[PDB]
DNA sequence: CGTACTTAGGTTAGGCTAACCTAAGTACG
DNA sequence: CGTACTTAGGTTAGCCTAACCTAAGTACG
């Protein structure tokens, strides 16, 4: 259960974005596992009430009032997961399901005084930049065009890495975030990204307690700063 | 199912108090009902109607009719329905 | 609005029994501000699932699932009451109606870590017991 | 399966103003088993292309081609009902269902050829009028004024009265049709109709070989001439 | 269109086997005027259902289950001829675009019946003969 | 299944008879891809190409060639596909 | 004669499969 | 180097339940 489709739809066209990945309908169907005919209704419903437009190529483009909606939903979550890992201590490959959850639940008034409770937080513990902070009420923005996708440094000829960012599209598989926990894949760790040759070919990569392989979906929403 | 009958039988809802002759008594309980209403809840907490806090409740007559109750800060006025759903222990 | 029609039908309920009212029909349509032909249709619904029954004299009886579900309901909303105030620190008087949303989508997971930070606690701050600690295995 | 869904809505409609009862979504979605979400799409995409408009008091009204097609897909039925019981020999209690799906896949060109195979036939084999002849391009109309309902004679004292038409409603269920077969409630048989008093009574019929009971909305569809 | 999609691709790759020809997909799509992905799409479909197999050589493979529908929708169409030609005389050039609606609809009631009405016809008006009459029970 | 595989072995392709170095032969079947064109159907009708009623097919050489034959009422040219789709017994 | 509920006929949101399409690929003698 | 097919992203028609509504009934102390 999506609990808000709305809100789901808005913030998975935001995730694309923050992947680098072209915002389409096909897109959105795999990542929410709804059938193409869904998508396109619920898409239709959505740029009835203003919150996106179809372009010409078919990518979804959030209007002025989606993009506010989309950043509400995506602070909400950040701040749920920030609040679950540094102060309920939910386990850290659990996190991100409650977030995806109490993301359409929660007020600004509780955003507030998660803020205060934890210190104007700014990235997740995933390592992803908290947005409309501006919006609650509440910093220097990180200059993010040294970040790398791992796919591509790899395809690029590899090399040693710092974890910077793990995507929401990689959170959403709680046994692989266990996987990459246990090796030590995780914001800033240092790792070691193996060189291959030609795209979609799995990725592999050495932690601090050992090394993994990642899918090409996976590592291109991986982002790390090469030493 | 202490939340439903209550494991201290001497828990008594404020209407029943008032309806038996007022008396002192110290707030236990405020049901979901009560706390729908945030403008009340802030009364409540401004006269000092809050769990923890001794409170005394102004015999009253007739069922429809709001009860008086006196809290630390001063007293306010309860409806029928609100006044049942705040249970208290009569010292 | 209510997020989980189901879940707030049996808090609701629940609520009432709490009160030591007549949990009818005609009471959930005045809770929940929603029509008596919808609160018959959802409580068919309900019925239907094995949540709850509707007896003679025509009071609402929770089922054994639906007297589960019901506690599992109000558990979360009590410890996400207790997290509010004592952690977070929203305002007394808006502390519910946070709560009332976010007991919908809270994991037995996140019930059973705010057990142990607000240490144990049986009471709500509105000093309305926590049932069903028993089933989280506190 | 309904084989054209938009053919058998406009029957359907066909159906309730031959039975005099007011078109609404609530009697596709009971004769046809489909939600009312269902019917109320089905009609909007069929209001959409202009076979019919919901009025304020929100009755059905067929449009000029909609009236045009239902009376095309009725003549195809009832044509098809003749071949079946004329010419085939299917039993009586089958003929509908099998009909009901032949009037979505004859041609006109089938029909000319089964009107003169069949005589110019007039009337169904359940003496309901077969419309649309006209634009087949082959009769002087029978005054149906003296035909009066089952039940309505019911609640008027009842009386002797001869069977006239089945109407299609009626048809539906083949266990029904193999009883009235039976005790003989089929047209062209007289009948004796027992007084009964208030609506939604269920009114009991004397045929020449026993009696039977039928239900207000069967007793409804089916017509007879009073002695 | 085609009435019945499933029942048309199963009758197009029997035709094909009736012709002598390898039924492949993109006999399908010619026959049937349909692009190539749409022909994949609804084998992979029927293949799901267990009304044929796609083998190595990639020729379409009619099912236990594929080959008795096919065989029905067949005879079903050869018998509309029959009646079409024989009793109704509908133009020797028309009969078989109505036969393949008509294959669609028809009951193995009716089939049994017009078997008697037509004498126990063995192959339609343009000499094919009408297979499954065993399953009739004729 | 005759249908398919015919029990009258002797059953031979139109095209087959002709590249075989054609014959007289007597028309047998009609598939339903020939069927498919009626303005053809009217054709094979008016020529006298009809199951029942013997034929003369012309020796024709190379596929992806047209058929001569020679029905009662004249003749007319098939194309291979439809050629392929006639079967006939040879006298 | 209100209180509780049913009957009757809607509605939107949010899901689904079947069955059609194009445009631009891959695989193979 | 065409023939057969896949990959990718659409479409409309035709179905569903859940969950809300009003207007006008019935049933009962
Ligand atoms: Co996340
Ligand atoms: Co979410
Ligand atoms: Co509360
Ligand atoms: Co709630
Ligand atoms: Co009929
Ligand atoms: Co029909
Ligand atoms: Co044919
Ligand atoms: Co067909």
């Amino acid at each position: 259960d999506l609990i808000d489709t709305t809100e789901m739809y808005l913030r998975t066209i935001y995730d694309l974005e923050e992947e680098g990945v072209v915002p389409l309908r096909a897109r959105i169907a795999e990542r929410l596992e709804q059938s193409g005919p869904t998508v396109s209704a619920t898409v239709a419903r959505m740029e009835r009430d203003g919150l996106l437009t179809v372009a010409e190529d078919r990518h979804l483009e959030l209007t002025k009032a989606g993009r506010a909606r989309a950043i509400s939903v995506m602070r909400k979550h950040r701040l749920a997961e920030r609040l679950l890992v540094d102060v309920i201590g939910l386990e850290w490959e659990q996190v991100h399901l409650e977030a995806c959850r109490w993301e359409h639940v929660m007020s600004e008034a509780v955003e507030r005084k998660l803020v205060k409770l934890l210190g104007n937080p700014t990235t997740s513990p995933y390592g992803n930049p908290i947005p409309g902070l501006d919006e609650l009420g509440v910093s220097v923005e990180p200059v993010d065009t040294d970040l790398r996708r791992v796919d591509e440094v790899a395809r690029s000829g590899g090399g040693r890495a710092l974890v910077c960012r793990i995507a929401e599209h990689v959170q959403l598989d709680p046994d692989l975030m266990s996987e990459l926990k246990k090796v030590g894949v995780v914001p800033g760790n240092e790792i070691d990204i193996v060189a291959v040759a030609g795209v979609n070919k799995p990725i592999q990569v050495q932690g601090s307690e050992g090394g993994t392989q990642l899918q090409p979906g996976i590592a291109h929403a991986v982002m790390v700063r090469v030493k | 199912g202490d939340s439903v009958e209550p494991v201290d039988t001497d828990l008594r809802r404020v209407d029943e108090v008032a309806r038996s002759g007022g008396g002192r008594a110290l707030v236990c309980r405020i049901a979901e009902h009560v706390q729908l209403d945030p403008d009340l809840m802030s009364e409540l907490k401004k006269v000092g109607v809050v769990p923890g806090n001794e409170i005394d409740i102004v015999a009253v007559a007739g069922v429809n009719k709001p009860i008086q109750v006196q809290g630390s800060e001063g007293g306010t006025q309860l409806q029928p329905g609100i006044a049942h759903a705040v249970m208290v222990r009569v010292k | 609005d209510l997020i989980d029609t189901t879940e707030m039908y049996l808090r609701t309920i629940y609520d009432l029994e709490e009160e030591g009212v007549v949990p009818l029909r005609a009471r959930i349509a005045e809770r929940l501000e929603q029509s008596g032909p919808t609160v018959s249709a959802t409580v068919a619904r309900m019925e239907r699932d094995g949540l709850l029954t509707v007896a003679e004299d025509r009071h609402l009886e929770l089922t054994k699932a639906g007297r589960a579900r019901a506690i599992s309901v109000m558990r979360k909303h009590r410890l996400a009451e207790r997290l509010l105030v004592d952690v977070i620190g929203l305002e007394w008087e808006q502390v519910h109606l946070e709560a009332c949303r976010w007991e919908h989508v809270m994991s037995e997971a996140v019930e059973r870590k705010l057990v142990k930070l607000l240490g144990n606690p049986t009471t709500s701050p509105y000093g309305n017991p926590i049932p069903g600690l028993d089933e989280l295995g506190v």
